[PDB]
C-alpha cells in the first residue's frame, strides 16, 4: 500500500542472487566454445563456493588489507626486507617471477575454461578465477617489487620481466605452468590447469615454499603467497566439477586418463628438478628434504586423496609415475649441476653447497658426495666465485664430455652423463633439423604433435656467440653496465663483471652437431 | 654457425627490404603463401632462416594488412580472402577435408597446410579462427585415439625421422 | 608435540638471525631500486600500476612490443601459439601500449567494488526501514521495472560472456585486465538488477522476483528482439577480440545500453515516483564510464593513432562500427516500443521526450567514439530511423 | 591417529632406508587415501578458531584430526571430513564473520571443499561420483 | 651516524631477543583471555563492541552502574562533579545498559564511511560524465531544490551542535558514542547537501550554489520559522543531555527530519526527473535509520522499562514528547507551505498527496517511537493540524 | 539546455566543501556556550587541517586497516605477542588502560572545546578531535 | 646542524655533569627555540618520504635538518619549518596520495603545522600573533 508496507530492515544476501544465476543463460543455436575440445559430453554443474560479484570483491578486498597492511606498515618498520639471507632473498627472484608468469597464464586458461563453460554458474565461477589470477599475478608482482624497495640487491627482483630471457630455466617455465595451460584443448584445462595444476603442485610451490622462506628469515613471501593459495581452493572445487562430468561420459572418459598422464608429466617433469633445485641449493636453512615434501603433497596427499580416490571411476594412476618419483629423488641436483654451470645466464647470485650443506645433501641423498659433491668441489678449487679466475663450469663441462642437451618438448636441460634423474637422449633428425628428446613421454608427444613443440633453444639461437655478448644485449647487467645481475656467490665484494666473463672465452656450440 | 645478434641482424634487414618491394595484395599473397610454405611448420622447406622466420612473418602479415585497407573494398575485409576466394567456402571445403582424413598423419597435414595457407590476413580473422578450431578438434580427437598403442620404434618410422642417436 | 620439525624464523630465532645478518653485506649491491624501471611511463612518473601490469605477458619480438625471443614451448594443434597475430585483424606497433587511465590493478579495482557491495546491504536495510518504497508508481513498478528491467540483465550478461575469449585471446596485460575487469561490472550489473528484483519482493506481497518472465520477455518479446541478436552476436559469433569489446562497449553498449539503462529505467524511475531504481543504476553507469575511458585508451589513442597501423585499424573500426550500429539502431527501434506500455508524462515519455533522449544518446555518442576514429554519423538520420518505432 | 602425521610412515625414514621404500616396487602407483587435509594460514581469527573449535570441538568428533605447526600456516589432516562453521567462530570472536569472511584465511584443502550455509567443509567424499 | 641510539629490538635482535625467550615462562600465568570477561553481554555472546567500548567510563558507585568508588579528583568552581546525576532527569539502575545494534565502535564507524567518502566522488565523476544532469527539471532544480533543500542543511547542523552538551555531560561509555556518531551524521549531511549545491553549480552554468539565499532561507522564511525555532530551542536551550537526544532524534529528526528529506526532497525528486538528489538522501535516510536503532535502545529498551525508574523516566518522556512533538508540528505546518511553490502532481504535491505524506510520518513516528513510552496521539489530528498549512 | 551540458568528469574535493563551513552558522540570542568560562573574547578562528566527515573516516578508516593488518595478520604470524620481556608486558596493562582514561575524558573534554567555539569550523574540527579520541580509546 | 641533534647540549652529558647543568639557574626557566620537530611512522611511504624528499630536496634547501633513527618512528628536527609536499610523494610512490594520505604516518608535531593545497607544514611561526 501507499502507508502501510513491512518495514523491517532487510537486504538481499549473496546466495540469494546466486540462486537465480544458472537462470541467466539462455539458448540459442552459436551458444558454445569457441575452442577446439575433444570433451563434448554435458557440464551442468553448480558452482561449491557461491560467490557473486559484490560478494567476491568484499572477500578479496578484505585479504588485500590485511595483507597489504602487513607488509606496507609492520614488516617494513621492523626493517624485515632486509632480514632475509642472500641465498633466499636471490631464490625468490626465479620463484616469485616464474610463479607470476604461471598466474599470468593461469588468467588466459581459467578463461578457456569460462568460455568452454556451459552452466552460467561455472561462467560466473570461472569468471572470479579470472580475477583471482589477476590478483595472484599484482601479488607475485609485489613481492618482487617490495623487495626491490627493502633487499640488499635489487637487481634481477627490479627487471625480471627481461632479464629472464636470457637463460634457459626461464625456457622451460614458459611451458609448465603456461604454455602446457592455454595451448590445448579448453576442456581439458580442467585437468592440466586444475585436477594436476592448482589441486597438486600449487601446494607444494605456494604452501610448503612459505615455511622455507620463513626458515630463511623472509615473512614478505608467506604474507603473500599464503594469501595466493585461500583463492586456490575454490578454483580446486570448479575444475573436480567438470572432471565429474568428464568420469561420468562413457564418450569423454576414454580421454580422461591419457590427457591426466600428460598433464602431469609436462607439469612434473620441470617443476620436480626446478623447485627442488630452488629450495635445497637456494637456502641456507632446510625445512626438510626436498623428495619428502614431494613424497608428502605430490605422491601421497594428491595421488591418495585425489587420484586414488578417483580411482574407484576410472580415473588410474598415471603411467609416468614411477618415472616421476625418480626425478624427485635426483633430477633437481641434475639441474643444479647445470644452473650453477651457467649461472652467467641467470638473473640471480648461487651459493655453492658449503661444508655443513654438503652433509645433509649426503644424508638425505646417499650419493649425493661422490657424485655432485665432488664436481661441485672442484669447480670451487677452479675459482668458480672468483672473476679473476677466469673459469665458468660449462665449458669445463664440454671439455669432459659433460654435453648439455634442451628437451625439445619441454626445455628442461639434460646432461646425460651426469643425469641420476630419468631420462635418456634420443636424437632425430627430420626434415632436416635436429631434435634432441630425453624421456619417453616427452618423446612420444613430439613424435605425435610435432607442430605444436618448435621451441628454439638457447644453443640455436646463441649458436657461436661469445658468452658476454648474449648477457649485455639481454640487458643481464645492473645499473653501472657492466657487472652482472648473476653471480656464482652471494657476497658483497668481487662480484663478476662483462670483461671477467669475455675472459673466459665461453662460445655457444651446437650440441647435436656431432650427430 | 655464427648467430648475429637477435632482434636486429642482416636477415631480417634483408627480409624487411624486400617485403618493402610488395605493391599489391595478390602479390603479398603469393610472397606470404611461398613464404610460410617454406620456412613454417615442421614439413617447412628450409632451417635457413629458424630464427628469424616468425619476425619476418608477422612484417608480411603487416604489409599485406596495409595493402588490403588500402586497396580492397571493405566487404571483401569481411567475405573473402585475399586469393579472391570467398571465405565461407574455404572454411567448408577444409572442414571437410580434414574430416575425411583416414590417419592422424593425413589430418595433421591438413590443419597444417590451411595454417600455411590461409592463417590471417589471406582469410578474414573470424573466419580463420572458427575454421582453426573445428580443424583442431578433428586432429586432437584422431590423436588422442590409442595414444599410447604405438611404441616409440613404431612411432618413429610412422614419423619418417631419421634416428642419429640413442642412448 | 608433532612429528615434523617446528621450524624457527630466521627473522626471530636468535641464532638463525645472527647467521643472516653475518650474512647480508652492510652495503646494497644495485642502485636501481624501481621495480622494472625500464617501462615507458604514459604519466609523468612511473605508476604502481604501471609497475605490477606491464609485461606481466611473456610475448616474443614476432608479437608487436614483445620483449622475449623465440616460439612458444607448446602451441595448439595444428600449430595455432599460444597468442598470436592472428588472434585480430588490427595492427599496433606495441601491444603494452594500452593503459587504463583509472590505473586499476587487482588490489583497487577489489577496495573500490568492496565499498560499493557493503553499502548497498547498508542502504537496502535503511530503505525496507524507511517504508520509502510506498510511493512508487505501482504500475511502472509491476508491469515495467519488474518485467522490462529484469529482461535487461539478460543484455548485460550477455557482454559479461563476450569477454570470455577476449580474456583467452587479447595480446598484452593491461588490455586483458581492461577486459576482465570490464567483465565483472558487467554480470554485476545482472547480479545487482536480480538483487534489486529479489528486494522488492520482500517490500511488497505478490511482487514476484522469479526470472521467468523477465526470460521469456528477453527471449521472445520484440522489444528486446533486436538487442538479443546483437548481443549473440557479439557474444558467440566473433572471435575478433578488438571486435568484441568495440563493438560491445564503444557501439551497442554505449547507444542501446546507454539508453536502456540511463535514458529509460534511470530517467523515467525519477518520474514514476521510484526512489530506490536510481541507486542501482547510478552503479552501472558508474561502471560504464570507467570502462569506457579504458576502452577509449585502446581505440583512440593506442589503435586509432597508432603510427603504422592507424589508418589501417580506422579502416576496420569504421567497417565493425557501421554494422554494429546498425544492429544496435535496429535494438533500440524496437525497444522504444515499450514507451507504448508506460504512462504518458510530459517530455519524458511522449514523441518529444523520446527524440531528446535518442539525440542525448546518439549525440553523446558522436562525440565519445565516432568522432574519434573518423566515422561520420547523421544524429538526426539515427534519431528518426529510431523513432519509426515510436508508436 | 599417527597415520595422519606431517612425517607418518615413510616420512620418517631417512638415508637409504628412505630411499628403499620410496622406489620399492608397491610404491610406484598411488594409494587411495580416505583423508583430507586443510591448511589454514595463520593469524587472529584462525590461532582462535584451530584451538577452540577444529581441536576442542572438531577432534571430539574426529579424534584422526592432526593439526601441526608450519610457522606461517597450520596443517591439519583428517580421515573423511573436516568442518569449520562460520557462525560458531563469529560467537568466537565477538564480530561478524560470514563463510567469505572465513574463507580469508583458508589456503589449501587437499579435497573437495564447498560451503553450505555457514558451513564450510572438506570431505574425502567424490560429490557427484558417490 | 646520529647523535642518539639505534635502539635494538627485543623481538628481532639475537641478544635482547635471546634474553627475552629466556624470561617468558613456558606456560600461561592465568586462562581467562576473554578481554573484559565480566561484562554482561547483550546477545548470546560478548562482543567485541562490547569489550572495547564497555567500563571505559570510570564511574564510581554513586553514579548507577559504576564499578569505582570514592568522590572525584578534581570538580567545578562550586563544586559540580565530572559527571554527575544532576545532568540528566532521567534515572536508571545501570547507565551502562545501553548497546548501538549496530555495535558500532570507532573502527567500522570510520570504515563504512570511508567506502561511502570514497564511492560518492566515484559517482560523482560518473554522472558529470554522464550529463544525466540534462533531464531534471529545471524550476525544481533552481527554485526549490538549490534553494530549500540547501536551506534544510541548517537544521542537520543545528542537531549536530545539539550533541555538543551531550558528549561531554552524558554518563556512559555506549551512549557517547551512539551520540558522538549521530553527531558526525548530521553534519555530514550538511555537508553532503552543500556538496551536492556545488557539484550541480559545476554542471548548470548560472546555478548559484553559494550559501547566502539558503541561509537568507533558513533566518526568514516563514517556511523554516517553526524548523529553525525547534532546532535553536533543542540544540541551546536545554542541557538535560537525555533530553536533547531525545526531543533531536526521537521527535523533532523524526517528524520534520522525516517529512523534509524523506517525503518531499527525496520523493518529489523522483517525480520532478532529479537523479542526483536521491544518490545524497539515500546516505541521510540511512545514517537516520542508523541513528534511530541506537536511540531507541536507549530510550525504550534502557530507559522506558528500567525496572526501578521505566515509569518515572516515562513521564518525562511523555511531557517532552507533548512539547517537542507540538513544535514539530508547528514547524511541519510552516514547511507544508512550500507545496504552493511546487508544480501540481497528482498525489505527490496536491492536498490528498501531502495527507499520505503525513499520514506516513506520523504514522511511522506512532508505531516506532509513541507506542513504546506510553505517549498516545491521534494520527488524524496531527496530519490535519498540518494540513492546516497547506494552500 | 536539455542537450547541451559539460560532461567533463568532476567530483567535489573536501576544500570546496569546507570552504562554505563558516556559513554554516546563523544568530541567536542563545547561540553560546552552555559551560562556565573566563573566557569570553572573539574566537573567530580557522581550522588548520580543513577537515570534513567524509575525509575524517576515509582518512582514520586507511590508518586503522594498516594497523589491524599489522596486529591481527602480521604480528599475530610471528608470535610476537608473547616475544614480550616480562617487565614491559606488565608495563603496559597500565600505561595503555591508564591512557584509555586519559582519551575517554579527551572526548568530553573535546565537546567543551566545541561546545564553546564559535567558529563552525572549529566546532566541526572539534567533533573530528571528539572522534579521534574515541578512537584513541578503542585503540588502547 | 648539530644543534637539532636528538642528544645535543645537556643530552651529550651523563651522571654529576648531566645534573649539574640540569639544575643550573639559568635552565629554570624555558629557553625560545627556533626549531620544529617532526615525527614520521616508519612505514613504506614514510621511508621513501624520508630518503627522497626529507633529506634530499628538503635538507638542500634547510641543511639544519637532522633526521634520527628510534625504531619505530623518524626524529626530525631542523629549524624555521618543515614542508613535505603531497603531490611529490605521490608521484615517488606513483599511487594516488592526497595531504591527508600523507597524514596517515605523520605522527607528532612540536611546532605549527597545516595543509596548504598539497603541502603539510610544520613551522616555528605562531600564525595570528606575529
Ligand atoms: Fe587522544
Ligand atoms: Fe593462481
Ligand atoms: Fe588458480
Amino acid at each position: 500500500d501507499a502507508l502501510k508496507v513491512n518495514r523491517a530492515p532487510v537486504g538481499v544476501e549473496p546466495q540469494e542472487v546466486h540462486k537465480w544465476l544458472q537462470s541467466f543463460n539462455w539458448d540459442f543455436k552459436e551458444n558454445r566454445t569457441k575452442y577446439p575440445t575433444k570433451y563434448h559430453m554435458a557440464n551442468e554443474t553448480k558452482e561449491q563456493f557461491k560467490v557473486i560479484a559484490k560478494e567476491y570483491a568484499r572477500m578479496e578486498a578484505a585479504k588485500d588489507e590485511r595483507q597489504f597492511g602487513t607488509l606496507l606498515d609492520g614488516l617494513t618498520r621492523l626493517g624485515a626486507g632486509n632480514k632475509v639471507h642472500p641465498r633466499w632473498g636471490e631464490t625468490m627472484k626465479v620463484i616469485s617471477n616464474f610463479l607470476e608468469v604461471g598466474e599470468y597464464n593461469a588468467i588466459a586458461a581459467s578463461a578457456m575454461l569460462w568460455d568452454s563453460a556451459t552452466a552460467a554458474e561455472q561462467k560466473n565461477g570461472y569468471l572470479a578465477q579470472v580475477l583471482d589470477e589477476i590478483r595472484h599475478t599484482h601479488q607475485c608482482a609485489f613481492i618482487n617489487h617490495y623487495y626491490s624497495k627493502h633487499y640488499h640487491d635489487p637487481a634481477g627482483h627490479n627487471d625480471a620481466r627481461r632479464t629472464r630471457a636470457i637463460g634457459p630455466l626461464w625456457k622451460g617455465m614458459k611451458r609448465v605452468f603456461a604454455d602446457g595451460f592455454i595451448s590445448g584443448d579448453a576442456v581439458e584445462c580442467s585437468v592440466n590447469l586444475q585436477l594436476v595444476g592448482e589441486a597438486c603442485f600449487t601446494n607444494p610451490l605456494i604452501v610448503a615454499v612459505t615455511e622455507w622462506a620463513s626458515a630463511n628469515g623472509d615473512e614478505i613471501t608467506p604474507t603473500v603467497f599464503l594469501s595466493v593459495e585461500t583463492d586456490e581452493l575454490r578454483h580446486m572445487a570448479n575444475g573436480y566439477q567438470t572432471v565429474v562430468s568428464i568420469a561420468n561420459d562413457p564418450a569423454s572418459a576414454k580421454f580422461l586418463n591419457t590427457d591426466l598422464n600428460n598433464a602431469f608429466w609436462t607439469q612434473q617433469k620441470y617443476f620436480t628438478p626446478v623447485l627442488g633445485y630452488l629450495f635445497e641449493y637456494g637456502s641456507k636453512f632446510k625445512v626438510e628434504p626436498w623428495v619428502k615434501t614431494w613424497n608428502r603433497w605430490v605422491y601421497e596427499d594428491w595421488g591418495g586423496i585425489w587420484i586414488g580416490r578417483l580411482g574407484k571411476y576410472g580415473v588410474e594412476s598415471p603411467a609416468s609415475l614411477r618415472d616421476a618419483k625418480r626425478d624427485a629423488y635426483w633430477a633437481h641436483h641434475d639441474l643444479a649441476l647445470a644452473a650453477y654451470a651457467m649461472w652467467p645466464l641467470g638473473f640471480a647470485r648461487l651459493a655453492l653447497p658449503d661444508e655443513e650443506d654438503q652433509a645433509w645433501f649426503e644424508a638425505n641423498y646417499p650419493g649425493w658426495a661422490d657424485h655432485y659433491g665432488k664436481i661441485f668441489n672442484e669447480w670451487k678449487k677452479l675459482g668458480y666465485e672468483d672473476p679473476k679466475s677466469g673459469f665458468i663450469p660449462y665449458q669445463w663441462l664440454l671439455a669432459n664430455g659433460h654435453d648439455v642437451y634442451i628437451d625439445r618438448v619441454s626445455q628442461v636441460p639434460f646432461i646425460p652423463s651426469l643425469a641420476k634423474g630419468t631420462g635418456s637422449l634420443r636424437v632425430h633428425e627430420f626434415n632436416g633439423k635436429k631434435h634432441s628428446l630425453t624421456d619417453d613421454w616427452g618423446e612420444r608427444q613430439w613424435l605425435i604433435e610435432p607442430e605444436r613443440y618448435e621451441c628454439h633453444n638457447v644453443f640455436e639461437q646463441y649458436e657461436g656467440r661469445e658468452l658476454s655478448e648474449v648477457i649485455a644485449e639481454g640487458h643481464g647487467v645492473r645499473s653501472d653496465g657492466k657487472t652482472l645481475i648473476a653471480q656464482p656467490h652471494t657476497r658483497g665484494d668481487n662480484l663478476w663483471t662483462l670483461e671477467d666473463i669475455k675472459r673466459a672465452g665461453c662460445v655457444f656450440p651446437d650440441p647435436l652437431a656431432k650427430f | 654457425a655464427k648467430r648475429e645478434p637477435i632482434h636486429d641482424n642482416s636477415i631480417r634487414t634483408e627480409w624487411e627490404a624486400k617485403i618493402a618491394k610488395l605493391t599489391s595484395v595478390d602479390q603479398a599473397t603469393k610472397f606470404i603463401q611461398d613464404f610460410r610454405l617454406a620456412y613454417t611448420s615442421p614439413f617447412r622447406k628450409s632451417y635457413d632462416i629458424d630464427v628469424d622466420y616468425q619476425y619476418i612473418e608477422r612484417k608480411i602479415e603487416e604489409k599485406l594488412s596495409v595493402l588490403k585497407t588500402e586497396k580492397l573494398p571493405v566487404a571483401d575485409l569481411i567475405t573473402k580472402a585475399t586469393t579472391g576466394e570467398d571465405a565461407a567456402a574455404v572454411e567448408a571445403t577444409w572442414i571437410a577435408k580434414i574430416k575425411a582424413a583416414k590417419s592422424k598423419y593425413e589430418a595433421e597435414r591438413i590443419h597444417i597446410e590451411f595454417r600455411q595457407l590461409y592463417k590471417p590476413p589471406v582469410l578474414p580473422v573470424n573466419v580463420f579462427l572458427r575454421t582453426d578450431a573445428a580443424l583442431g578438434t578433428v586432429l586432437m580427437e584422431i590423436r588422442n585415439t590409442d595414444y599410447y598403442g604405438t611404441p616409440l620404434e613404431g612411432l618413429r618410422k610412422e614419423r619418417g625421422v631419421k634416428v642419429l642417436h640413442l642412448q | 608435540p608433532q612429528s615434523s620439525q617446528v621450524t624457527k624464523r630466521g627473522l626471530t630465532d636468535p641464532e638463525r638471525a645472527a647467521i643472516i645478518a653475518a650474512a647480508v653485506p652492510d652495503h646494497a649491491l644495485d642502485t636501481q631500486r624501481k621495480y622494472h624501471y625500464f617501462i615507458q611511463p604514459r604519466w609523468k612518473r612511473l605508476s604502481e600500476y604501471e609497475q605490477l601490469s606491464c609485461y606481466a605477458q611473456p610475448n616474443p619480438d614476432w608479437i608487436a612490443g614483445g620483449l622475449d625471443w623465440g616460439d612458444w614451448t607448446q602451441k595448439f594443434h595444428g600449430g595455432r601459439p599460444s597468442w598470436g597475430n592472428e588472434s585480430t585483424e588490427l595492427r599496433t606497433t606495441d601491444w603494452y601500449r594500452h593503459r587504463d587511465p583509472a590505473r586499476r590493478w587487482h588490489h583497487p579495482y577489489v577496495k573500490d567494488k568492496s565499498e560499493e557491495a557493503r553499502y548497498t546491504q547498508r542502504f537496502l536495510a535503511a530503505y525496507s526501514s524507511e517504508g520509502s518504497i510506498r510511493t512508487i508508481d505501482p504500475y511502472w513498478r509491476d508491469e515495467i521495472l519488474n518485467k522490462y528491467f529484469g529482461a535487461l540483465l539478460y543484455s548485460e550478461y550477455g557482454l559479461f560472456n563476450a569477454h570470455s575469449s577476449v580474456g583467452r585471446d587479447c595480446l598484452s596485460d593491461t588490455i586483458r585486465q581492461t577486459a576482465v575487469f570490464a567483465a565483472l561490472d558487467k554480470v554485476d550489473n545482472a547480479q545487482m538488477i536480480q538483487m534489486e528484483r529479489l528486494f522488492i519482493a520482500k517490500l511488497v506481497p505478490g511482487f514476484d522476483a522469479s526470472t521467468d518472465v523477465p526470460k521469456k520477455i528477453w527471449t521472445t518479446d520484440p522489444i528486446y528482439s533486436g538487442a538479443r541478436a546483437t548481443v549473440q552476436e557479439i557474444w558467440q559469433g566473433v572471435q575478433d577480440w578488438n571486435e568484441i569489446l568495440w563493438a560491445g562497449h564503444a557501439v551497442y553498449d554505449a547507444t542501446f545500453g546507454q539508453f536502456a539503462r540511463r535514458e529509460f529505467f534511470q530517467r523515467l524511475a525519477t518520474v514514476y515516483g521510484d526512489t530506490l531504481t536510481p541507486f542501482f543504476t547510478a552503479q552501472s553507469q558508474t561502471y560504464f564510464q570507467t570502462t569506457r575511458g579504458a576502452i577509449d585508451d585502446l581505440f583512440v589513442y593506442c589503435l586509432a593513432n597508432d603510427s603504422e597501423f592507424g589508418a589501417h585499424n580506422r579502416t576496420f573500426l569504421n567497417a565493425w562500427t557501421e554494422h554494429y550500429l546498425a544492429s544496435s539502431v535496429a535494438a533500440l527501434k524496437d525497444f522504444v516500443g515499450l514507451y507504448a506500455k508506460v504512462e504518458k508524462v510530459a517530455g519524458a515519455t511522449d514523441r518529444a521526450g523520446v527524440s531528446e533522449a535518442l539525440q542525448r544518446v546518439f549525440g553523446d555518442w558522436k562525440i565519445d567514439y565516432a568522432d574519434k576514429i573518423g566515422f561520420r554519423v547523421d544524429v538526426d538520420q539515427k534519431v528518426d530511423a529510431v523513432l519509426a518505432g515510436y508508436k | 591417529s599417527a597415520h595422519n602425521a606431517y612425517n607418518a610412515g615413510i616420512m620418517q625414514k631417512t638415508g637409504k632406508a628412505f630411499a628403499d621404500e620410496f622406489f620399492a616396487e608397491e610404491n610406484q602407483v598411488v594409494h587411495e587415501s580416505n583423508a583430507v587435509v586443510l591448511v589454514l594460514m595463520k593469524s587472529d581469527e584462525i590461532d582462535a578458531i584451530i584451538e577452540d573449535i577444529v581441536l576442542k570441538g572438531g577432534k571430539a568428533k574426529n579424534p584422526s584430526i592432526v593439526v601441526e605447526d608450519k610457522a606461517g600456516f597450520w596443517w591439519i589432516k583428517a580421515d573423511g571430513a573436516i568442518e569449520i562453521d562460520a557462525a560458531e567462530a563469529g560467537e568466537l570472536l565477538g564480530k561478524p564473520f560470514s563463510v567469505y569472511d572465513l574463507l580469508i584465511n583458508v589456503s589449501s584443502t587437499v579435497g573437495r571443499a564447498y560451503t553450505l550455509g555457514t558451513k564450510f567443509t572438506i570431505t574425502s567424499e567424490l560429490m557427484g561420483l558417490d
